[PDB]
């Protein structure tokens, strides 16, 4: 509507913004039922699917991975390089940025001081262990995965992931030219 | 100007916008609906008289006797509503017509009557509404909700493009009747016309014209136009049909007209026309795309050159020319403006007459039968056309009628050729592009059936059973000496109304939590129910606030949850139409003066006009004081020149309803808010003492007064006797209707269960001899302060964090709030104790119980019934009952034990009533029913004579009244004929019977009135009879039971951690912690705070309201301390008059004006006292106090005009930095106590099929593990948790008993097993063909 | 089964058992008679009918309907759906050892501890309670024990607080969206009827405090304790495990 | 058809 | 399966028209019918004809007295001893389904709401297993003889 409430709430409404505002807020509410509705049926059908899944072994040994850099959306970077890689272990050897010598050897948990190396060194293009790629078959293996994210360490045999990643995806859920160059 | 009842606290007015319309009676809409249904309407269109003139008379078959209606009435209930309620049975009264049975002669060709027979028939009772819109069903109030539910009539709507990706819209109109079947056409993504009958499988919409009998060419006359050619090849033109792209451009006049290839303008139709052209000379080969009209044969041999609807050819062309046919039609199809969608109907309908048609419809209908003639002729005639079985009502011919642009706003009920043929025309016009669609959601296609209709419709689906039934009868035996009593059974009719009233989702349970919730559980309107959408299948649209809800439903007051939108409150001014739409009340602009006349415009008249907001300032002479004037128009709001406005808003508060009202400050609060705080409302506490609010909107006396709890005079007089328990006035000689004595009694109600157990009680408000007016409150009812709705208590807050108990939503309060009992309720809840017979035995009601040491048989009394008064608690024995039994088989142990000690057995059990666990009230009330054959033992004896004693009393009391205003009356016609001055008390009284003075014209009767007398006597000695009859007389209880016996309990509930507290602008909360009074936070003065609030609710939420109230409370409670201090130094009424006079006119030219100089120094000394707790004020919804008014009230008073205050910790004496804002805030106690909430459980009862804990508090059930928590608990590794919630703590039989003893015996250790559920789930799938098994 | 008052209550699958009983005796006694096939045939075709209802009703036509207005249920309806053997009686039973009350602040309180009413945890831990009367010579046998509790005498209270030592309660509100809507705690008895819970905590629940409800249970087993004490405790739980960041930061 | 009712009237 | 018992049992010789012989059989044969398969809990063909007669007796009375006939009343008009009426009266109606959604909220229904009182409570089984370590005691607290004279009686 092209008019807007001029008026705020230490003033008052008048009896005809007041309805405008009731459209609002009847909307919002049966919006938010909805929303709720939805995001459990996805859940279940999300813990459905993945229940199964077990950490069964501890590792499988493979070197194949998933090649982890910062994700740049056009302008500026909205993920760096740590959040993207932090708690991952290395498929293969990280080199200096000049190639020279490896930086860390190999299937080294990436905690924070690893990640402040790398930061160090401005390195952009670390390769890491997925759980897609594991060789492991009937469960994933512990070195494939990563760590716990709960506990702060190397996650334990026996653990269902896939129910921690169901819950973990579904439960957020109810909550939803030029180029110019800025530096030198 | 002011009643007496009002000028004992008069309560200040902040309304600056004058008032022209008074508040409705608002529960109107029930009683009205109700009276049109039971009241001899003579032009029988209402009610019950409608019903018997539509069904009767009711002609047998073969005409040989017939069945007709005369009258009806209704009888005297036979018990009134209090004897309902207690006894446990409906209110209702008989239902008696008189039906007349005509018996003609089958000899004579007509008009023969063998005899004719009369009688009065009883077909059922009906149930009455009391006197303020409930309904006593089963002894419990019912109220039946009002139903907004689609209009009958014709309704054309699209489907928007969203069922094809082609992108085009498919149009459809549908025909919905009050009862019948819905004839729905709609169109293709082809362009096709189709139709459904009831839903059903597509039919090309051609086929019902066919079977309205219906030729092709007469149907391609009725939609299609025409083009005419003669033959050489000439077309006769019209210059506007080429309105176009033209194959040949022209051949007029010879030489030229228009260039081909280029498209016809307007230019070239204009000349055209002025040359006015008619035929013209066109390519053979352009009439081969052209599609013939009728049927062209050859009149050589009679064959048929071309059929109707045929696509048009050069060789057909030839042929006719040969033929000797000159004059050609076709039908004129363009691509815009006039689509061809018949034609194409016409080539893809294979039926071709009206028996195929029919045949079809048959096919359709019913498939599986082999079609008939007969059947499918009669199939298709009754499906519309008649009476019976089809009805569009009065309001859907109107609707029909005004959609289809006709003058005749009534006409049959029923459809005709005309009527589809219209809405076929319409629907195409609709898709060529000249029309709009219908929108569903407008408040202009949905109305409301009330009470009154729904009981109609039920009352005639019964009747028409009996129909059925009296033409059965009447087609066999045909035998003279036959009543019109034997072929009626009260069963059906009866049957169909207690359905109704009983066990319908529109009739539910009153709510009695306080009188805002009975007010506005009867003013509510709902969109389910029989005959309207579910909730499921509602998707948010019909949830929506529509701009034409603007003064008929509320936008704010709805549920929020599974049905938001789809229940919805009444507005303030709302009123039904005659027809049953909302309409609302506009006062009449003429030229520029706002006159007082006020016109009710309902939402389609209302759409062509242009209407003044409210708060439109006015000249002292009713002329508009702006130039431009805010008034909404058609659909939208802008400004509108002074000159061309014609109605205005009657007041600011129309838009919303009573619930949301009763808020102050509403302008302040969110939208979101304010839904919340009228839900809350409605759900408060009626406390131990009621306490007005000091901040309110002027709309609690009106809610308080409309609702039934309080007792209004109906006459005026002067208050000749009060008590606890009744008030007796003395009428005014101006309103005594001479026959009368002149005196009237109101009997208020003590202590009395409501539906939701909490407590129902009157106390009188009024003093011995003090004058009363009609109108004024007598007494007050729960929640009612001095005829105010008082719903809470106002409470000292503070806001501020105070050490995290007031973390998220949490509330300290103090304890001095606990000692005062200002949040205490009474809670009274019935217990029954039925004694049967069973099989063994039948069970007695006794004091002597096996198994109890005799502590226990103190209360009871010697028949085996607690006495009444007694203090009881959790356990205690209210019934003393005890039930027979076996053997019981001992076991070879239990022998040994009874052989050491010699001990017997019981062969009785110990059923008895006792009070739940964790209960501890007093009992205040015991009644017992026995059956008609029992014994009647010596407590029901007791109880007996007690109800005679107080029969007896108030029976004399009527009498005597009685006989006083008979005596009077002799008196008073007979002061003539015989002088007797002094002698008017010389003789007794049954000889003033005798006295006269000097003979005049009130001589005149001694005789008439002392028969009368005599009449009088014999009479109540009759009602004397007749009373203790009904008390003595047996109850008709459930087959099977000997007796029951019922006790009251009152229990008094204090407040605590774990309640739940609320205001009224949606801010709620659960109270935390009752800190000792030394710890509260206090001021300079020493005076402490009642409750601390949070402040980080506020911001957030944007509800600032209530830190408005907030300090306008402060500011009234101020004004209340002043007058406090003048009226405890003994100041002179002088100054109390000059500074309560100071403190009623403040404010921008308000409208409300009080004087106090025409106040009696009596009467200016009791409002003083009744304002020294506060002076009371009014903020209405939209035009209340403002800021600055709020600064002077607060400056008239010493406080700060900030609001703020400087407070102290009680803890250390160390002020608390930055002054905190403390006020005074209306504070409810909700109906969500932790008294009712706490559960806990560890082994009880289990069901019967799956061994599981039962559910709910009430049966001392478990606590769902349902599957969410176990993937939370798989999330952990806990696999021991879960087994042991699946197998040893739910269902696994031998494994939890296991587990009882190994944890009594000191071993935490499990041996589960398998569930109980797995084994019925092999049994079950097993029990269907598979084999499922447990290999090893 | 009988109900109060001389009436009884009935499961649908009798009346659908009925129907086929009468029909299928009917159509051995039809035999007898040598009837015309056409009246045997309608027989037959009946006779599927009724099983065909019995094994899933409302599936070949039209559901047969009781004396009300709602169709039967039938053997296959007893184990689909949400209100199936399946859904609500295998993943999903009600439980024993379980409470539920309305929960308030108590902001003293340390981060692994709760508050719980003397009346819930009375009724929670009564066998524990028993055991501990008996064992310790305050109670003869069991039935004098259950007597003591009833009348709560002083040593009740006393063998309470040594049965609640150190025994964790699960606590769990409605909505459990991810595995830190269940948490184990430490009780601590209290007076009144709510549950106090500790304000860190809140924003793991998704908690306010203005008519919230909590259920509880208590774990039995020894293994059920270590499990608590070591897995769901609410001071092993602090960080979230849909991302590594804090779940315990003030609010 | 479905019904055996509608069957047996044929 | 009447129409077939009247052919095979009907006679031209009496010359009556077949459907006046068939439609006693028919009906009969359904009303008896009626009285066999339509309840869950059989009842007598006399019971339920003392049935029928006293709902047809409680119309009349209904119909005509006024508000409703009373057992008594109902004795009276009718020939038994009232206490028969009581009886008849107190034949249960047809068994309410354990599926009736009484629930009205999380789709509860009647089957839900109704307990086992066939299970012995696990307080009782304790007590039992005390009672009998309790009298093994005391029995080997007494001698040999005496012993198994008592366990053995
Ligand atoms: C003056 C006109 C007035 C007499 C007409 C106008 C609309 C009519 C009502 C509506 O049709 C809706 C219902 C239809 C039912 O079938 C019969 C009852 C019902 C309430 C009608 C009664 C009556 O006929 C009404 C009030
Ligand atoms: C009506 C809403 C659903 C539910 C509350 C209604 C629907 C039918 C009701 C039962 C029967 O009517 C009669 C039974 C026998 C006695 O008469 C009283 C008890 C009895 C089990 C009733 C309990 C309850 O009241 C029922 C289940
Ligand atoms: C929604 C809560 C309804 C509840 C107040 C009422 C309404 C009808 C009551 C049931 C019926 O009487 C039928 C049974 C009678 C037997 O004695 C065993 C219990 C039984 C299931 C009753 C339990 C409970 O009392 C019910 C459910
Ligand atoms: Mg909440
Ligand atoms: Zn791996």
């Amino acid at each position: 509507i092209e008019t807007p409430i001029t008026a705020n709430f230490r003033e008052g409404l008048n009896v005809l913004q007041y309805f405008i505002s009731t459209h609002g807020a009847r909307k919002g509410l049966a919006d938010t039922a909805l929303k709720t509705a939805n995001s459990g049926y996805l859940t279940r059908r999300l813990v459905d699917v993945a229940q199964d899944l077990v950490v069964t072994e501890d590792d499988c040994g493979t070197h194949e991975g998933i090649m982890m850099t910062p994700v740049i959306e056009g302008g500026d970077v909205k993920e760096p390089l740590r959040d993207r890689v932090l708690g991952r272990v290395t498929a293969e050897d990280v080199l200096k940025p000049g190639t020279a010598d490896i930086l860390v050897p190999r299937n080294t948990l990436l905690h924070e001081q690893w990640c402040d190396l790398l930061e160090e060194n401005s390195v952009d293009a670390v390769k890491v262990r997925s759980v897609v790629s594991c060789d492991t078959d009937f469960g994933v293996c512990a070195h494939c995965y990563g760590r716990d994210l709960a506990r702060g360490h190397i996650i334990n045999k026996g653990e269902a992931i896939g129910v921690i990643a169901a819950q973990s995806i579904g439960e957020p859920g109810t909550q939803l030219s030029s180029i110019q160059v800025k530096n030198k | 100007v002011y009643s007496y009842t009002e000028k004992k606290r008069i309560r200040k007015d902040f309304g600056k916008r004058p008032q022209v319309l008074d508040v409705p009676y608002l529960l109107s809409i029930q009683l009205d609906s109700f009276q049109k249904f039971i009241e001899q309407d003579p032009e029988g269109q209402y009610g019950l008289e409608a019903a018997f003139r539509s069904v009767f008379p009711i002609q047998s078959y073969s005409g040989n006797s017939e069945l007709q209606y005369v009258s009806y009435r209704l009888g005297e209930p036979v018990f009134d509503v209090q004897e309902c309620q207690i006894r446990g049975v409906t209110y209702s009264a008989p239902l008696r017509v008189k039906l007349r049975l005509v018996i003609y002669e089958r000899e004579a060709p007509e008009g023969t009557v063998k005899d004719i027979k009369e009688q009065e028939v009883y077909m059922g009772e009906i149930p009455l509404m009391t006197d303020n819109g409930t309904f006593v069903i089963n002894g419990t109030e019912r109220v039946i909700v009002s139903q907004l539910h689609r209009s009958p009539g014709v309704f054309f709507d699209s489907d928007k493009g969203k069922t094809h990706s082609s992108g085009k819209v498919l149009y459809n109109a549908r025909i919905i009747p009050y009862r019948g079947s819905w004839l729905d056409f709609e169109f293709d993504p082809k362009d096709n016309l189709f139709v459904r009958i009831d839903r059903r499988r597509k039919l090309p919409a051609t086929i019902i014209l066919r079977a309205l009998n219906y030729t092709t060419e007469q149907i391609l006359d009725l939609f299609f136009e025409k083009v005419i050619f003669e033959i050489k090849l000439q077309m006769e033109l019209v210059p506007e049909r080429l309105r176009g792209t033209a194959s040949f451009d022209i051949e007029a006049n010879g030489k030229v007209y228009v260039e081909k290839g280029r498209r016809i303008t307007a230019r070239h139709i204009r000349q055209l026309e002025k040359d006015d052209v008619k035929l013209i000379e066109v390519p053979v080969e352009y009439i081969a795309g052209k599609v013939v009209a009728k049927d062209y044969i050859d009149e050589s041999t009679g064959e048929l050159i071309c059929a109707a609807n045929m696509e048009l050819s050069l060789d057909l062309l030839a042929k006719l020319s040969q033929s000797g046919h000159k004059r050609i039609e076709t039908l004129f199809t363009n691509d815009l403006d006039h689509g061809p969608y018949i034609s194409e109907t016409l080539r893809v309908d294979p039926t071709n007459d009206r028996l195929s048609a029919l045949v079809e419809i048959y096919r359709m209908m019913r498939p599986g039968e082999p079609p008939t003639r007969e059947a499918a002729e009669s199939l298709f005639e009754n499906l519309f056309f008649s009476e019976d079985r089809y009805d569009l009502s009065a309001v859907g011919r109107m609707k029909f009628n005004r959609s289809l642009l006709r003058e005749e706003i009534e006409g049959s009920g029923i459809l005709s050729k005309d009527d589809i043929i219209d809405v076929m025309k319409k629907l195409i016009d609709i898709r060529n592009g000249k029309g709009e669609v219908d929108d569903i959601d407008h408040l202009g296609n949905r109305r409301i059936r009330s009470v009154g209709e729904m009981a109609e419709n039920q009352f005639r689906v019964g009747l028409v059973r009996v129909e059925r039934a009296v033409k059965e009868r009447l087609s066999l035996g045909d035998l003279d000496t036959l009543m019109p009593q034997d072929m009626i059974n009260a069963k059906p009719i009866s049957a169909a109304v207690k359905e109704f009233f009983g066990s319908s989702q529109l009739s539910q349970f009153m709510d009695q939590n306080n009188p805002l919730s009975e007010i506005t559980h009867k003013r509510r309107i709902s969109a389910l129910g029989p005959g309207g959408l579910t909730r499921e299948r509602a998707g948010f649209e019909v949830r929506d606030v529509h701009p034409t809800h603007y003064g008929r439903v509320c936008p704010i007051e709805t549920p929020e949850g599974p049905n938001i939108g789809l229940i919805n409150s009444l507005s303030v001014y709302a009123q039904t139409n005659e027809y049953g739409f909302l309409e609302t009340p506009y006062r009449k602009v003429t030229d520029g003066v706002v006159t007082d006349e006020i016109h009710y415009l309902s939402a389609i008249e209302e759409g062509n006009y242009v209407i003044a907001q409210a708060n439109s300032n006015l000249d002292e002479e009713g002329h508009f004081v702006e130039d431009l004037v805010t008034c909404r128009s058609k659909g939208e709001s802008s400004l509108f020149s002074r000159d061309q406005v014609d109605y205005m808003d009657v007041s600011t508060q129309q838009v919303v309803s009573v619930g949301a009202s009763l808020i102050p400050f509403l302008e302040h609060d969110d939208a979101n808010r304010a839904l919340m705080g009228a839900n809350m409302q409605r759900q408060a506490v009626p406390t131990l003492r009621a306490d007005k609010p000091l901040v309110g909107t002027g709309m609690e006396r009106a809610v308080a007064v409309d609702s039934g709890v309080t007792a209004v005079a109906k006459r005026g007089g002067v208050v000749q006797y009060v008590d606890a328990s009744r008030i007796v006035i003395k009428v005014n000689e101006d309103e005594m209707y001479p026959g009368e004595a002149g005196i009237d009694i109101y009997n208020l109600t003590k202590y009395t269960r409501s539906n939701q157990n909490t407590c129902i009680n009157q106390m009188p408000c009024v003093s011995l001899g003090e004058p009363v007016e009609r109108g004024d409150v007598l007494a007050d009812g729960p929640s009612t302060d001095l005829g105010e709705l008082a719903l809470g208590q106002n409470m000292r807050v503070a806001f501020m964090p105070w050490n995290g108990y007031n973390f998220e939503d949490s509330i300290l309060v103090s304890e001095r709030v606990v000692q005062e009992d200002r949040f205490t309720t009474i809670h009274i809840q019935e217990l029954a104790c039925v004694s049967r017979d069973t099989k063994l035995g039948p069970e007695e009601i006794t004091a002597d119980i096996p198994n109890v040491g005799e502590a226990a048989l103190s209360k009871l009394d010697e028949s085996g019934i607690v006495y009444i008064g007694a203090e009881v608690t959790g356990g205690d024995i209210l019934v003393g009952k005890v039930t027979p039994k076996g053997e019981t088989q001992l076991t070879p142990e239990e022998k040994l034990l009874r052989a050491i000690f010699g001990e017997k057995a019981s062969d009785v059990k110990d059923s008895s009533l006792r009070v739940p666990n964790g209960v501890s009230g007093t009992v205040i009330d015991v009644q017992v029913f026995t059956r008609d054959g029992v014994e009647k033992d010596k407590r029901a004896l007791e109880i007996e004579e007690m109800q005679l004693k107080q029969a007896k009393k108030d029976l004399s009391e009527e009498l005597q009244i009685l006989e006083a205003g008979l005596f009077s009356r002799i008196r008073a016609v007979l002061v003539a004929g015989g002088v007797e001055a002094e002698k008017l008390d010389k003789l007794p009284r049954d000889r003033w019977l005798e006295l006269g003075l000097t003979d005049e014209e009130k001589q005149n009767q001694l005789e008439q009135l002392a028969e009368q007398y005599d009449e009088l006597k014999h009479e109540f000695e009759k009602k004397l009879e007749a009373k203790r009859r009904k008390i003595t007389q047996g109850d008709d209880l459930a087959p099977g039971v000997l007796k029951i016996v019922k006790v009251y309990l009152a229990v008094k509930r204090r407040i605590q951690p774990g309640d739940k507290m609320a205001g009224r602008h949606g801010n709620k909360g659960v109270i935390s912690k009752i800190n000792p009074i030394e710890d509260m936070p206090y001021d300079e003065n020493g005076t402490p705070v009642d409750i601390v609030l949070n402040p980080l609710g506020v911001p957030s939420r944007m509800n600032i309201g209530q830190i408005l109230e907030t300090h306008l409370g402060m500011a009234a409670k101020g004004i209340g301390d002043k007058i406090n201090a003048m009226l405890k130094q003994q100041q002179e009424v002088a100054k109390l008059r000059e500074f309560i006079q100071r403190a009623y006119d403040l404010g921008a030219d308000v409208r409300q004006k009080v004087d106090l100089s025409t106040f009696s120094d009596e009467e200016v000394m009791r409002l003083a006292e009744n304002l020294r707790k506060g002076m009371p004020i009014a903020t209405p919804v939209f035009d209340g106090a403002k800021e600055a008014e709020i600064k002077e009230l607060l400056k008239l008073g010493d406080l700060p005009t900030s609001g703020q205050i400087r407070l102290y910790d009680g803890r250390t004496g160390e002020q608390f930095e930055r002054p905190v804002t403390v006020g005074y805030m209306y504070m409810l106690k909700l109906n969500h106590l932790v008294d009712d909430k706490m559960h806990a459980r560890s082994t009880g009862s289990y069901s019967l099929v799956t061994q599981q804990p039962l559910g709910g508090k009430a049966q001392f059930g478990g606590q769902r593990f349902g599957e969410m928590e176990v993937w939370a608990l798989e999330a952990y590794g806990a696999a021991y948790t879960l087994q042991e919630m699946l197998t040893v703590k739910s269902d696994d039989v031998n494994g939890r008993t296991k587990m009882y003893k190994n944890i009594v015996d000191g071993n935490h250790q499990m041996e589960p097993g398998m569930p109980e559920s797995f084994n019925v789930l092999l049994k079950e799938i097993r029990s269907l063909g598979i084999n499922i098994e447990l290999e090893d | 089964v009988p109900l109060d008052g001389g009436r009884f209550a009935t499961s649908d699958l009798n009346d659908l058992y009925r129907r086929v009983i009468n029909r299928n005796n009917r159509l051995k006694r039809l035999l007898d008679l040598a009837a015309p096939d056409i009246i045997v045939r309608n027989e037959k075709r009946m006779l599927q009918e009724a099983v065909d209802a019995l094994l899933d009703n409302g599936r070949r036509g039209r559901a047969i309907t009781g004396s009300n207005k709602r169709p039967l249920k039938s053997l296959a309806d007893m184990i689909k759906g949400k209100q199936g053997r399946f859904r609500q009686n295998l993943l999903g039973k009600r439980v024993d050892y379980s409470g539920r009350s309305v929960i308030t602040v108590g902001p003293y309180l340390r981060l692994h501890q709760c508050g719980l009413p003397k009346k819930m945890a009375l009724e929670l831990f009564k066998p524990f309670i028993y055991g501990k009367l008996e064992l310790r010579g305050l109670a003869t046998t069991i039935k004098a024990a259950k007597k003591m509790v009833e009348r709560e005498e002083a040593v009740v209270w006393d063998i309470l607080d040594e049965v609640i030592r150190e025994h964790p309660v699960l606590l769990n509100r409605a909505p459990t969206l991810h595995r830190l809507g269940i948490q184990a705690f430490e009780p601590v008895l209290i007076e009144g009827k709510a549950i106090q819970l500790h304000p860190l905590v809140c924003a793991a629940y998704n908690a306010d405090f203005d008519g919230d409800q909590m259920a509880v249970h208590v774990p039995l087993t020894l293994e059920a304790q270590l499990e608590a004490r070591a897995l769901m405790m609410s001071t092993n739980n602090i960080l979230s495990p849909a991302n590594g960041e804090p779940i315990i930061v003030p609010s | 058809t479905t019904d055996p009712v509608r069957m047996y009237m044929r | 399966i009447g129409l077939m018992k009247a052919v095979d049992k009907f006679e031209y010789r009496r010359g009556y028209k077949f459907s006046t012989y068939a439609t006693w059989w028919i009906r009969q044969a359904i009303t008896r019918s009626i009285a066999d398969q339509a309840r869950t809990i059989r009842i007598p063909v006399h019971m339920i004809e003392t049935i029928n007669k006293l709902n047809r007796i409680s119309r009349q009375m209904l119909q005509e007295m006024g508000r409703e006939p009373t057992p008594e009343e109902l004795a009276e008009r009718m020939l038994m001893p009232e206490d028969k009426i009581r009886k008849v009266l107190k034949i249960a109606k047809e068994p309410i389904s354990m599926e009736t959604p009484i629930g009205d909220d999380e789709d509860s229904h009647l089957g839900d709401f109704i307990e086992d009182t066939t299970l012995e409570l696990p307080l009782d089984s304790a007590t039992t297993e005390s009672l009998r370590a309790a009298t093994h005691d005391v029995l080997a607290g007494l001698t040999a003889r005496e012993a198994k004279v008592l366990r053995m009686r």
